[PDB]
């Protein structure tokens, strides 16, 4: 593959960014790109530029998205520039969704058939709130989503079957409204699933 | 009843850059603070002497609050375009009014927290300071988001605490003008309309609490009909003007009287041409 | 004192 | 979405006395799109350096602005306020009448 192949893009410490905190979006490639561009698409399109950094193994640029605000949430792609003046850009990286959390009250998160389960048993996690969230998001310690179940006993809930229990994990849950999919509630209380 | 009221306006201007954001604050009928996003190096600015000495921390955090609210409005306007399925080509206006009424016993009498979009009611915090009234189905989205955010509890703590406590402080530091009513200077002028009639104009000038009543009377009787009255207008120096006029048969001028009622007069005034 | 910064609509 | 036309009052801060410098006011209120053009005139010509208050609004959400300039009234010179707004089929020119 040529020098126009896409770089990589990751968030440190991760893509779910609490309101007013900072995240580092890192672009990297073994290609010795002299510059990187980070593009946020959508309602608040923006483009940032950083000279490339070359350490052993990797050429990188560390974009800090600071004071997390709703206009910073959305889909990020990034590009390497084979050149300096007019940019001659590589293919875009895979897109990366950066969400702001902490804007609404936390949902509840529970394990239908109990949270400590024998290996083999199927288990459902359920996200429920009495706020009228449109969508729920389940993340094992990051992005799995289901639509809300409209006004039943007044709660809105979405159920995530985890299938027959192999390894387990720690799960959190966030709610969201259809028109701003990158703007999430507080995290639910984390649920530890034990597969004994 | 004393009051403190803040007014915020954001106007999007497609192609001409980011929205224009303007905010002003009043104690009663006295502007005391201002913020304009178009000014060179914009910051909160005093407009009354009794906030000029609040110190640099006060003025710095007000300035930062303004700047964050200007950008919060930019997202809000973008959301509103989405809610109403509006293109990015039109100009649009978001207005927010927030404030306090004290009353004689000087704790919160009434809170206000309400919005308009393109000149129309959008959403309003109800007199109960816990629930909202949405004007249309777009504002029902905002209501749903604000119930999920527990916003009403933030507005309410501001209205019952901060807003009341700082109004009381402004009334004390500015008591020499905010709580000393400036009485109107009054006179009646006479403009012949013909040979059989003339216009008597009763004038009130330079009064500060803008509330005032000018009533023309004929032999003591209120001349409701036939009295032309202008809207109270700012003189430009913090005081207000108002006149009331009446068409009288020339010769009968002196059975007409002007009754002036104003907080800066111990007794109402009766005057004549 | 300003009514702080509110949530977005 | 709702538009309202301005009310206009042209008047002076202090009662007029030819020779004594004063302030010429144009008070525009009750209008909805805040975008408004307000000029003060002397003998039909635009006065530069006119200042205005900070934009605020009333209970019905309509806006109000005070435009004003230092002037010295005389007998010959005519003063006016010219206002344009999306709601006006043409600019409205209100003459200063020292009696109102």
């Amino acid at each position: 593959e040529g020098v126009h192949r896409k770089p990589s893009l990751l968030a440190h410490p991760g893509p779910l960014v609490k309101s007013e905190e900072t995240v580092i979006l890192q672009c990297w490639s073994d290609v010795r790109f002299e510059h990187f561009l980070l593009h946020r698409e959508g309602k608040y399109k923006d483009t940032l530029h950083l000279i490339g950094e070359h350490h052993d193994g990797v050429s990188k640029a560390n974009f800090s998205i600071g004071p997390m605000m709703q206009d910073l949430a959305g889909t990020y792609r990034c590009y390497g520039s084979v050149t300096h003046s007019p940019y001659q850009l590589s293919a875009p990286s895979d897109p990366l969704d950066i969400v702001i959390t902490g804007l609404y009250e936390k949902p509840s998160l529970s394990a239908q058939p109990g949270p400590t389960v024998l290996a083999g048993e199927s288990v459902t996690l359920s996200c429920s709130s009495r706020s009228s969230y449109d969508m729920y998001h389940l993340s094992r310690e990051h992005e799995r989503r289901f639509s809300a179940g409209p006004k039943v006993n007044g709660t809105f809930q979405a159920d995530f079957p985890l299938g027959p229990a192999t390894h387990g994990g720690t799960y959190r849950c966030f709610g969201s409204f259809r028109d701003s999919p990158y703007e999430w509630s507080n995290s639910s209380d984390p649920l530890l699933v034990s597969v004994t | 009843s004393h009051s403190m009221k803040y007014f915020f306006t954001s106007v999007s201007r497609p192609g001409r850059g980011e929205p224009r954001f303007i905010s002003v604050g009043y104690v009663d009928d006295t502007q005391f603070v201002r913020f304009d996003s178009d000014a060179a190096s914009p910051r909160g600015e005093p407009r009354a002497p009794w906030v000029e000495q609040e110190g640099p921390e006060y003025w710095d955090r007000e300035t930062q609050k303004y700047k964050r609210q200007a950008q919060t409005d930019r997202v809000s306007l973008r959301n509103l375009r989405g809610y109403y399925n509006q293109s990015e080509a039109g100009s649009h206006t978001l207005q927010w009014m927030c404030g306090c009424d004290l009353g004689p016993d000087g704790r919160l009498l009434r809170g206000y927290d309400q919005y308009a979009y393109d000149g129309k009611d959008y959403i309003a915090l109800n007199e109960d300071l816990r629930s909202w009234t949405a004007a249309d189905t777009a504002a029902q989205i905002t209501q749903r988001k604000w119930e999920a955010a527990r916003e009403a509890e933030q507005r309410r703590a501001y209205l019952e605490g901060t807003c009341v406590e700082w109004l009381r402080r402004y009334l004390e530091n500015g008591k020499e003008t905010l709580q000393r009513a400036e009485h109107p200077k009054t006179h009646v002028t006479h403009h012949p309309v013909s040979d059989h009639e003339a216009t008597l104009r009763c004038w009130a000038l330079g009064f500060y609490p803008a509330e005032i009543t000018l009533t023309w009377q004929w032999d003591g009787e209120d001349q409701t009909q036939d009295t032309e009255l202008v809207e109270t207008r700012p003189a430009g120096d913090g005081t207000f003007q108002k006149w009331a006029a009446v068409m009288v048969p020339s010769g009968e001028e002196q059975r007409y009287t002007c009754h002036v009622q104003h907080e800066g007069l111990p007794e109402p005034l009766t005057l004549r041409w | 004192l300003n009514p702080s910064v509110a949530a977005t609509l | 979405m709702i538009q309202r036309t301005p009310k206009i009052q042209v008047y002076s801060r202090h009662p007029a006395e030819n020779g004594k410098s004063n302030f010429l006011n144009c008070y525009v209120s009750g209008f909805h799109p805040s975008d408004i053009e307000v000029d003060l005139l002397k003998n039909g010509e635009r006065i530069e350096k006119v200042e205005h208050s900070d934009l605020s609004f009333s209970k019905d959400w309509s806006f109000y602005l005070l435009y004003y300039t230092e002037f010295t009234p005389t007998e010959k010179d005519e003063y006016a306020c010219r206002v344009n707004h999306v709601t006006l089929s043409q600019p409205k020119i209100v003459k200063w009448d020292r009696d109102m």
